[PDB]
DNA sequence: CCAGCTCCCTGCTGGCTCCGAGTGGGTTCTGCCGCTCT
RNA sequence: GAGGGAACCCACU
DNA sequence: AGAGCGGGGAGCCAGCAGGGAGCTGG
C-alpha cells in the first residue's frame, strides 16, 4: 500500500535527518521536524506509481565546521543490493568528490556488496543501513543514554588524567547500533553520560573495538 | 542481658490455651468455610451448566481455577482476620508476632483458623488418579476437599484425605530446598570466579587484574556501602 | 528426598503367581482367543490382557469381572494377591500377576454395608482359642487386597460412616472401605 | 502472564540466554491509542500473530473439473458469477475467529495472490466465509495442493509479528508500569494507560510500530536488546531485570553491587556470560582460568 | 465430510485418488496392480479444524457401570424416563475449554448419552 | 521372608530348568542336563570339615556368612559314533552357597517359639528379613522400576517425536533381561505424520507397516484390521496413511526382512544370513511376552497393533498420556527378583566354566570329572560380594 | 617397540604396537577421551 | 545471449564440560587363579 | 610421641 | 612336591552439508 509505505520513507527520513544532526552535518531545523503532510507535499503520496521515488530520496549534507566535508544518504531502488550498485553509487561519490556515504537498503546486502564495502573503506566510507533499523531513532529509547563522540584532543586529555592506556578503557564494538548510528571508527572514544541512582551524573568512556 | 534477666520475672510461655479460639469465633469461622464452599459449589454449576464467561488471556479450565482459588483465598483470609482479631492480648502466639521475633498472622490463621489449600505445583492437588485426587471422591470432583482445600485447623486436626494433600504440600517446599541448593552454590561460585580480582584502586577506580577500569568511581559515586542511608529528597515530589 | 521411601504399614508386595490357572478359567469362561476371531469382533468387545499379554476378548466384561471378583474373594482359582482392573471407558480388563505390584488390604463394601459383621469380630477376639486369623477374614470374602492399579478403579469409605449416609450422599456406589 | 521470577531468571540473566524460558515485550503506547481501549486492541491485532490456521474452521479438497458444475453445489452461484486445474481448495473460515481479528476476506485473497506471485488462483466470496483455490499451470497436482494448503495453515502470516505468539492487553494498577508525567502544577501524575504483553521478542518490528512508544517499549531479552540498542542500554536494560528479581521478594541489595555486575558483563563491549564461556575467554591469566573451570584444557591453551 | 481409506479389492491395499483427463474424472487407483474404480465421492480430504466438538459419539454406555462415577437423580432420561444418569466431564484432549457435563442413563438395555 | 520364600522355592529352579543344556562335541558328544535342586539348611565347613549347624549368631560373632549349600541333579549322557547313550546321573552335586535371608523358610529360627529362640541368644522381636554375610546383616533395599509388559504413551518434550508408546517387554515365568520397542510418531516440523518403531538390537528407525509386513501381512487391509479395530472412524484413518505413504515401497514380507537387517549391530553380508538375523530379531527379541516360538507371530502382530492403536488414541487426545510417577506403573524388586537376577547371571557363568573346562578336557582329552568342572567359587563369591558390597553385578564391572 | 624394530618385523604389528603406545601414553595424559576403552586397574576400577 | 561456476551464508548435530559448602560414621576392596618346572 | 588408599552406603547442618 | 612368579540434563563451540550471488568465460 502507497500510504504506508509513504509512512515508512517519511519515517527514515526524518530518522536520517536526526542521525546527520548527531553527527555534526549542518541539518536546517525545518527538515528536522519535517510533518508527514510535508513529506507528502514535497515529495509525494504513491510511491509504487513513483511519485515519491527513492533516487528522488538521496540526501546531500556538509559538516558544520568544514563544508567540504559532505556526506551522501542513498536509497536504492531494488530490495537487494548487489555489486553493480556499489559501483554506481561509488561512481557517482567519485564524481563530486564525496568520501562518506549511507546506503538504506530495504532487505539487505549480499555477502559480496559487503565485503566490496569493507575494500573500498580505505577511500570511500560507505555505511549499509537497513530500512527496519532506521524506522525508529534508538539513540531516543529510554534504555539509551546520551553518546557524545570525543575529539582527540579530549581522548589524550582523558587519558592523562586516568594515566590510561586505550586497551584499559572499556569497549564498544563498531559494529554496535549507536556506534553504527554515530558512524564511529575503531580508535575512537565514546562519552557515555546517563543518570545514576548514586550519584546522580556518571560519565563512562568507551573505546570503539 | 538485661531483657533475659527481667524475663525471670515476666516469664514467656506457649500452651494449647494460646491456640483456642472463642466459641463465636468457632462460629464464625464455621459459617465462613461453609459460605465459601458453597459458592464453590456455584461456580461448579455455572462451569457445568456452561454458564461460565471466560475472561481475557485466559481458558475455561483458567477462569475457573482462577475463580475458584479467589473464594478459597478470600476465606482463607477472612477466617484468618477472625482468628486474629479473636487473640486477646495475653495471646502469646500474638506476643511473638507483633515482637516479630517467630511467627506471622498466617501461622495464627493456620494454627487456630483453618489450614488452607495445599498447592503442587502452583496449581491445587493434582488428578493423580483417572480424575480423581484419592479414591475417597468421585470422578470429576472439582470441589475445594477434593482438590486439597484443608478446612480444619491445626488444632482441630486434619482430615486424612487433609492430611495426605498437606504432606504433599509439604514434600515441594523439601525438594525446593534440597534442589535449591546446587544451583545457587553454583551461580554464587560462578559469580565470585567473574569478580574475584575486581577491587578499588588507589587512584578510586575499580579495576579487574587486568587494570582495565570497570568503574571510574565505586558505584558511580566513590562511597562504601556500609555507610550510606535511606533519605528522602524534598524538592522532588513536592507541586512548584 | 522423596527417593527413598518407606512402606506404608499394611502395605504389601506382591510376590508373584503364574497366569496359568487364570488362562485356563478365561478359556472356559466364555473368552474368545485372538487366534479364533475374526477383527471385526473386536470393536465392540472388552480387550483381555493377563500379565500385559493380550489373550483374546470378552462380550460382557462386567459379568466377567463379577465371577473374576467372587473367585478371588473366596480364594478360589484366583489367589488373593492378583490384581484385576476394568478400563470401563477404554473396553479393557487387564489381569497382573507379576511380583512387584504394591498392595493393602481393603473391606469390601457392597450395598452401602460392610461385610465384615459382628461374627468377624467376635471370632477375632479369640485368635487364640478358635485359630480364627486374618486368612480366615481373607477368605470369608470380607477384605481383599487392592494394589495401586486396581484401586484406581474402586471407590473408597474413609470411614463406615460413609456408608451410613444421608442428603447429598455424595457416592452410593462404594466398593471398598478403609480398614 | 507466566514469566520466570527467581534463581531460575537469575540464572538466565548472568548466563547470557539466547533462549529465555518466556521472552517478552512491554509495550507501550503513543496518544489516544493508550486511552482508549479499542484502537489498543487495533494494535494488539496488528501486533498478535495471526496464520490461516487460526482463522479456519476447515480446509477441504475436491475433484472439480468443471466450475460451471461444482461438485459442492453451495458455491455454485458466485462461481458462475464469476465463470485451470481440476483441483479445487475450499477453504471455511470460522466466523468468531474472522471477526475478532477485525480481517474481511479480500485481505486474506490477496496475502496469497501476494505470496504465491499468481501461479495459483484464489475466487472468494461471503455474505459461510468461502474461499476457493486453484492451480494456473510426475509430483501430481493433489500432491502439490496439499504442500501449499500446509504452506498456507502454518508459514502463512496474515497480520501481526511472526516471533509474538501472544499478546496481553491490560491496564496496570500499580505505578510501576503507569505513565508518570509532571504536570502544570508541577506534581507528580500517575496516569493509567493501556500496555500490552507479548510472549515472544520481535522488539525492532514492534518499535517500528504504528502509535507504539519507542521511547519506552521494551524487552525482557537481554540478547534481543543488545542487538537492537546497544551496550549501554543493555547495561541498562540488565540492570532493570537483575534488581526485578532481587526486589520481587521485597529484598534490598545496595545498588553499587548490581551496577559492578552489571559493568563486569558490560566492560568489554559484548555481553560477558558469568560461565566459563564468558570469563574464561578474558585476557586473565591461565591460572585464575584454570582455578574457575576447564583447567586441564586452559593449562594445555595457554 | 469425512472420507476414509477405500480398499482394493483384488490386494487389499489402499486406493489412491487419481484423475482421468480424457473422461476429466476422479478416479481410485491401486498402484500394487493396476486396478481401478470410480469414486462415489469427489472428496479427496477434509480437514476439520474446529469440528472437534462433538463428543458424545466417543462415549459409551458401560459408563453407566462405573462405581467411581457421579450420579444424579435430577437429570431423567429423555429416551426411557430413567430417573438415575452417572455424569461426567469430557475425558479428551480437547476438554481443557470445556467443562461440559456429560450424561449418560443408568438403565440397563438402555445406554442413552445426551448433555444437559 | 515371602520374596525370598519365592526365591528359594521357585525362582532358583526355573532358573536350572531355563538354562539350555551343554552340547559338546570334538566326534564324541556330550550332553549336559541340570534337573533338580536341593537347598540345605545353613550349615558350617571348619577346618576339620566336619558339617555342623550354624547359628546366626556364630555367624554374626565369627565373622562367618549365613549361607546353605545348593545341591543340583546332574544327567550327562555320552553319544559316540555306533554307540548307545551313556546315562551317568550325579546326584546332589554342590554347585554353590546361597545366603539365607533370617527367620525365613530356609533359616535355622524358622518356628521356632521365643523361648527357642532365647535359649539360641536370638531376640524373638528381631524382625529377620536381612542376610548375614562375613558377620555383616545385610538389608535388601527394594528397588522401584517402571511396570514390564504394559504399553505406556508419553510426549517426549523438545524431541523430534511427538508421541512415544513404549514396552519393556520381559517373558513371564522366566528371567531374562527386558527389551524395549518403542512406536513413536514423528513431531509435525512432512506431508504427513508418520508412526515409526525403534526395535532392540536394530540402531536405525523402521517405519511400522514395513515391520507388519515384516510379521507376515502384506495387504494393508490385514495391517489395519490389526492397528484399527472400528473402521468407521475416519480420523485415525487420516494418521494412518502417512505410515502406508513411507512404506508402500516394500509390499512383501522377503525384502521387508532385508530392510529391517539392513541396520542392524552387524549388517549381514549374505541377503539369506539377513533374514534369518531379522526373523530371530522380531521373534526372540521383539514383544518377548507374547510370543517366542515359531508361529507366534497373530499375538505378537496384534499386540503391535494396540501399541500403534494407543500411539493414535493419544495423539488424537482420546485417551489420557500415561505418567511415569503414577505409581501402578511401576514395580518393586524384592529380594526375590534382584537374587534371581543375580543367580541367573551367576548360573550362565557357571554353564559357561564348565562348557570351556570339558570343551578342553574332550579336545585333548577323552573325558573328564563333573566334579571338578564345577567352580561353586563362581555362585558362592557372587553372591557374598553382592550381597557384602551393594554394588549389584559383576566384580569387573563395579563402576 | 625397541625390541621389535630392533630386528626384522612386521609393519603390522610395528603399527599395531605404536598404537598401544599410542593409547598408553594417552590414557597416562587423560583417561576419560571418547570413543576409546578405560585404561583399567586389574582389578577392574578405571586409573587415576 | 545464457549456461557454466566459486565462495561466503544458515542449519543440523555430535562433542564436551558443568552440575552447593562442610562434617561424622560404617563396610568392602585392593592383592588371584591356572600353572611349568623339579 | 606416629604408617595406606580407593569405591560405596548411611547420616548431620 | 612344592614355592615364587608371570600375568542424568542444559547449554555452548565447532564442522559439516546445502544455498545463491557472480566474476570469468562465449
Ligand atoms: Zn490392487
Ligand atoms: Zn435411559
Amino acid at each position: 500500500d502507497d500510504e504506508e509505505e509513504t509512512y515508512r520513507l517519511w519515517k527514515i527520513r526524518k530518522t536520517i535527518m536526526q542521525l546527520c544532526h548527531d553527527r555534526g552535518y549542518l541539518v536546517t531545523q525545518d527538515e528536522l521536524d519535517q510533518t508527514l503532510e510535508e513529506f507528502k507535499a514535497q515529495f509525494g503520496d504513491k510511491p509504487s506509481e513513483g511519485r515519491p521515488r527513492r533516487t528522488d530520496l538521496t540526501v546531500l549534507v556538509a559538516h558544520n565546521d568544514d563544508p567540504t566535508d559532505q556526506m551522501f544518504v542513498f536509497f536504492p531502488e531494488e530490495p537487494k543490493v548487489g555489486i553493480k550498485t556499489i559501483k554506481v553509487y561509488c561512481q557517482r561519490m567519485q564524481e563530486e568528490n564525496i568520501t562518506r556515504a549511507l546506503i538504506v537498503v530495504q532487505q539487505g546486502m549480499t555477502p559480496s556488496a559487503k565485503q566490496s564495502l569493507v575494500d573500498m573503506a580505505p577511500k570511500y566510507i560507505l555505511e549499509q543501513f537497513l530500512q527496519q533499523e532506521l524506522l525508529i531513532n534508538i539513540t531516543e529509547h529510554e534504555l539509551v543514554p546520551e553518546h557524545v563522540v570525543m575529539t582527540k584532543e579530549e581522548v589524550t586529555e582523558l587519558l592523562a588524567r586516568y594515566k590510561l592506556r586505550e586497551n584499559q578503557l572499556p569497549r564498544i564494538q563498531a559494529g554496535d547500533p549507536v556506534a553504527r548510528y554515530f558512524g564511529i571508527k575503531r580508535g575512537q572514544v565514546v562519552k557515555i553520560i546517563r543518570p545514576s541512582e548514586t550519584a546522580g551524573r556518571y560519565i563512562t568512556y568507551r573505546l570503539v573495538q | 542481658t538485661v531483657i533475659n534477666n527481667w524475663l525471670l520475672i515476666e516469664g514467656h510461655t506457649i500452651g494449647i490455651g494460646d491456640s483456642i479460639a472463642d466459641s463465636k469465633t468457632y462460629q464464625d469461622i464455621q459459617n465462613t468455610i461453609k459460605k465459601a464452599k458453597q459458592d464453590v459449589i456455584e461456580v461448579i454449576e455455572k462451569a457445568h451448566n456452561n454458564e461460565l464467561e471466560p475472561t481475557p488471556g485466559n481458558t475455561l479450565r483458567q477462569t475457573f481455577e482462577n475463580q475458584v482459588n479467589r473464594i478459597l483465598n478470600d476465606a482463607r483470609d477472612k477466617t484468618g482476620s477472625s482468628a486474629q482479631k479473636s487473640l486477646s492480648e495475653y495471646n502469646n502466639f500474638k506476643s511473638m508476632v507483633v515482637s516479630g521475633a517467630k511467627g506471622s498472622k498466617i501461622n495464627i490463621s493456620q494454627v487456630i483458623a483453618v489450614v488452607g489449600q495445599q498447592n503442587v505445583e502452583g496449581k491445587r492437588i493434582p488428578f493423580g488418579f483417572k480424575h480423581r485426587t484419592l479414591p475417597h471422591f468421585i470422578k470429576d470432583d472439582y470441589g475445594p476437599e477434593s482438590r486439597g482445600f484443608v478446612e480444619n485447623s491445626y488444632l482441630a486436626g486434619l482430615t486424612p484425605t487433609e492430611f495426605f494433600f498437606h504432606a504433599m504440600g509439604g514434600r515441594e517446599g523439601l525438594i525446593d530446598t534440597a534442589v535449591k541448593t546446587a544451583e545457587t552454590g553454583y551461580i554464587q561460585r560462578r559469580l565470585i570466579k567473574s569478580m574475584e580480582s575486581v577491587m578499588v584502586k588507589y587512584d578510586a577506580t575499580v579495576r579487574n587484574s587486568i587494570n582495565q577500569v570497570v568503574q571510574l568511581r565505586y558505584g558511580e559515586d566513590g562511597l562504601a556501602g556500609e555507610s550510606v542511608e535511606f533519605q528522602n529528597l524534598a524538592t522532588l515530589k513536592p507541586s512548584n | 528426598v522423596g527417593l527413598v521411601k518407606n512402606l506404608a504399614l499394611m502395605a504389601y508386595i506382591s510376590v508373584g503367581s503364574q497366569p496359568s490357572p487364570i488362562l485356563e478359567f478365561l478359556e472356559e469362561w466364555s473368552m474368545e482367543n485372538l487366534e479364533e476371531i475374526s477383527p471385526a469382533a473386536i470393536a465392540d468387545a472388552t480387550k483381555i490382557f493377563v500379565n500385559g499379554c493380550w489373550v483374546g476378548i470378552h462380550k460382557d466384561p462386567e459379568q466377567l469381572m463379577n465371577t473374576l471378583r467372587k473367585l478371588r474373594r473366596q480364594m478360589d482359582i484366583i489367589v488373593s494377591e492378583v490384581s484385576m482392573i476394568r478400563d470401563i471407558r477404554e473396553r479393557e480388563i487387564r489381569i497382573y500377576t507379576d511380583a512387584g505390584r504394591i498392595c493393602r488390604p481393603l473391606l469390601i463394601v457392597e450395598k452401602q454395608k460392610l461385610l465384615l459383621k459382628k461374627r468377624h469380630i467376635d471370632q477375632l477376639k479369640e485368635r487364640e482359642y478358635n485359630n480364627y486369623s486374618w486368612q480366615d477374614l481373607v477368605a470369608s470374602g470380607v477384605v481383599e487386597y487392592i494394589d495401586t492399579l486396581e484401586e484406581e478403579t474402586v471407590m473408597l469409605a474413609m470411614t463406615p460412616d460413609d456408608l451410613q449416609e444421608k442428603e447429598v450422599a455424595y457416592c452410593s456406589t462404594y466398593t471398598h472401605c478403609e480398614i | 502472564k507466566n514469566v520466570t521470577l527467581g534463581v531460575p531468571r537469575l540464572k538466565e540473566l548472568i548466563n547470557i540466554s539466547k533462549k529465555p524460558k518466556t521472552p517478552s515485550l512491554t509495550v507501550f503506547l503513543l496518544g489516544q491509542s493508550a486511552r482508549d481501549a479499542e484502537r489498543a486492541k487495533d494494535i494488539l491485532c496488528r501486533l498478535e500473530h495471526t496464520t490461516l490456521r487460526k482463522v479456519t474452521a476447515n480446509t477441504a479438497i475436491y475433484y472439480d473439473p468443471n466450475p460451471q458444475s461444482t461438485v459442492v453445489a453451495e458455491d455454485q452461484e458466485w462461481v458462475n458469477v464469476y465463470y485451470i486445474s481440476p483441483w479445487l481448495l475450499r477453504v471455511e473460515l470460522d466466523r468468531k475467529h474472522m471477526t475478532d481479528r477485525k480481517l474481511t476476506m479480500e485481505q486474506i485473497a490477496e496475502k496469497i495472490n501476494a505470496g504465491f506471485g499468481d501461479d495459483l488462483n484464489c475466487i472468494f466470496n461471503d455474505d459461510k466465509l468461502v474461499l476457493r483455490i486453484r492451480i494456473m499451470n510426475k509430483m501430481d497436482d493433489d500432491v502439490f495442493l496439499r504442500c501449499i494448503e500446509s504452506n498456507m495453515l502454518t508459514d502463512m502470516t496474515l497480520q501481526g509479528i511472526e516471533q509474538i505468539s501472544k499478546v496481553y492487553m491490560h491496564l496496570p494498577q500499580t505505578d510501576n508500569k503507569k505513565k508518570i508525567i509532571i504536570t502544570e502544577d508541577g506534581e507528580f501524575k500517575a496516569l493509567q494507560e493501556w500496555i500490552l504483553e507479548t510472549d515472544g521478542v520481535s522488539l525492532m518490528r514492534v518499535l517500528s510500530e504504528k502509535d507504539v512508544d519507542p521511547v519506552r517499549t521494551t524487552s525482557n531479552d537481554i540478547v534481543e536488546i543488545f542487538t537492537v540498542l546497544g551496550i549501554e542500554a543493555v547495561r541498562k536494560a540488565l540492570e532493570r531485570e537483575l534488581y526485578h528479581v532481587i526486589s520481587f521478594d521485597g529484598s534490598y541489595v545496595n545498588y553499587r553491587h548490581l551496577a559492578l555486575l552489571c559493568d563486569t558483563m558490560t566492560c568489554r563491549g559484548h555481553l560477558m556470560a558469568i560461565t566459563r564461556h564468558g570469563v574464561n575467554r578474558q585476557d586473565t591469566g591461565p591460572l585464575m582460568k584454570c582455578s574457575f573451570e576447564e583447567t586441564v584444557d586452559v593449562l594445555m591453551e595457554a | 465430510g469425512f472420507v476414509g481409506i477405500r480398499f482394493c479389492q483384488e490386494c487389499n491395499n489402499m486406493l489412491y485418488p487419481k484423475e482421468d483427463k480424457e473422461n476429466r474424472i476422479l478416479l481410485y487407483a491401486c498402484r500394487n496392480c493396476d486396478y481401478q474404480q470410480e469414486a462415489d465421492n469427489s472428496c479427496i480430504y477434509v480437514n476439520k479444524i474446529t469440528h472437534e466438538v462433538d463428543e458424545l459419539t466417543q462415549i459409551i454406555a458401560d459408563v453407566s457401570q462405573d462405581p467411581t462415577l457421579p450420579r444424579t437423580e435430577d437429570h431423567p432420561c429423555q429416551k426411557c424416563g430413567h430417573k438415575e444418569a452417572v455424569f461426567f466431564q469430557s475425558h479428551s484432549a480437547r476438554a481443557e475449554d470445556a467443562m461440559r457435563l456429560y450424561y449418560v442413563c443408568t438403565a440397563p438395555h438402555c445406554g442413552h448419552r445426551w448433555t444437559e | 521372608l515371602d520374596s525370598f520364600d519365592e526365591f528359594i522355592q521357585m525362582s532358583v529352579q526355573r532358573i536350572v530348568e531355563d538354562a539350555p543344556p551343554i552340547d559338546l562335541q570334538a566326534p564324541p558328544r556330550y550332553l549336559l542336563k541340570f534337573e533338580q535342586i536341593y537347598l540345605s539348611k545353613p550349615t558350617h565347613w571348619e577346618r576339620d570339615g566336619a558339617p555342623s549347624p550354624m547359628m546366626p549368631n556364630e555367624a554374626r560373632l565369627r565373622n562367618l556368612t549365613y549361607s546353605a549349600p545348593l545341591y543340583v541333579d546332574i544327567t550327562k549322557t555320552v553319544i559316540k559314533e555306533g554307540e548307545e547313550q551313556l546315562q551317568t546321573q550325579h546326584q546332589k552335586t554342590f554347585i554353590g552357597k546361597i545366603p539365607i535371608m533370617l527367620r525365613s523358610t530356609y533359616c535355622l529360627l524358622n518356628g521356632l517359639t521365643d523361648r527357642d529362640l532365647c535359649e539360641l541368644n536370638e531376640c524373638p522381636l528381631d524382625p529377620g528379613g536381612y542376610f548375614i554375610i562375613n558377620g555383616s546383616e545385610k538389608v535388601l533395599i527394594a528397588q522401584e522400576k517402571m511396570a514390564t509388559n504394559t504399553v505406556y504413551v508419553f510426549a517426549k518434550k523438545d524431541s523430534k517425536y511427538a508421541y512415544t508408546g513404549e514396552c519393556r517387554s520381559c517373558l513371564e515365568n522366566s528371567s531374562r533381561p527386558t527389551s524395549t520397542i518403542w512406536v513413536s510418531m514423528l513431531a509435525r516440523g512432512a506431508i504427513g505424520q508418520r508412526i515409526v518403531a525403534t526395535l532392540p538390537y536394530i540402531k536405525q528407525e523402521v517405519p511400522i507397516i514395513i515391520v507388519f509386513r515384516a510379521l507376515g501381512f502384506v495387504s494393508d487391509r490385514d495391517i489395519l484390521e490389526h492397528i484399527i479395530y472400528d473402521f468407521e472412524d475416519p480420523e485415525m484413518m487420516e494418521m494412518v496413511k502417512p505410515s502406508l505413504d513411507e512404506a508402500f515401497v516394500i509390499q512383501e514380507q522377503n525384502v521387508a526382512l532385508n530392510f529391517i537387517g539392513s541396520r542392524g549391530a552387524k549388517p549381514g553380508v549374505t541377503k539369506e544370513k539377513r533374514i534369518k538375523y531379522a526373523k530371530e530379531v522380531l521373534q526372540k527379541e521383539m514383544l518377548p511376552h507374547v510370543g517366542v516360538s515359531d508361529f507366534c507371530e497373530t499375538k505378537k502382530a496384534y499386540f503391535l497393533g494396540y501399541m500403534v492403536h494407543r500411539l493414535l488414541l493419544a495423539a488424537l487426545g482420546r485417551r489420557e498420556l500415561d505418567d511415569r510417577d503414577h505409581y501402578g506403573n511401576k514395580r518393586l524388586d524384592l529380594a526375590g527378583p534382584l537374587l534371581a537376577f543375580l543367580f541367573r547371571g551367576m548360573f550362565k557363568n557357571l554353564l559357561k566354566e564348565v562348557r570351556i573346562y570339558a570343551q578342553k578336557f574332550i579336545d585333548r582329552g577323552k573325558d573328564f570329572n563333573l566334579e571338578l568342572a564345577i567352580k561353586t567359587r563362581i555362585i558362592s563369591d557372587g553372591l557374598k560380594y553382592s550381597l557384602a558390597t551393594g554394588n549389584w553385578g559383576d566384580q569387573k564391572k563395579a563402576h | 617397540l625397541r625390541r621389535n624394530e630392533q630386528n626384522g618385523a612386521a609393519a603390522h604389528v610395528i603399527a599395531e604396537d605404536v598404537k598401544l603406545l599410542q593409547f598408553h601414553v594417552a590414557t597416562m595424559v587423560d583417561n576419560e577421551l571418547p570413543g576409546l576403552p578405560r585404561a583399567m586397574q586389574k582389578s577392574g576400577r578405571p586409573l587415576k
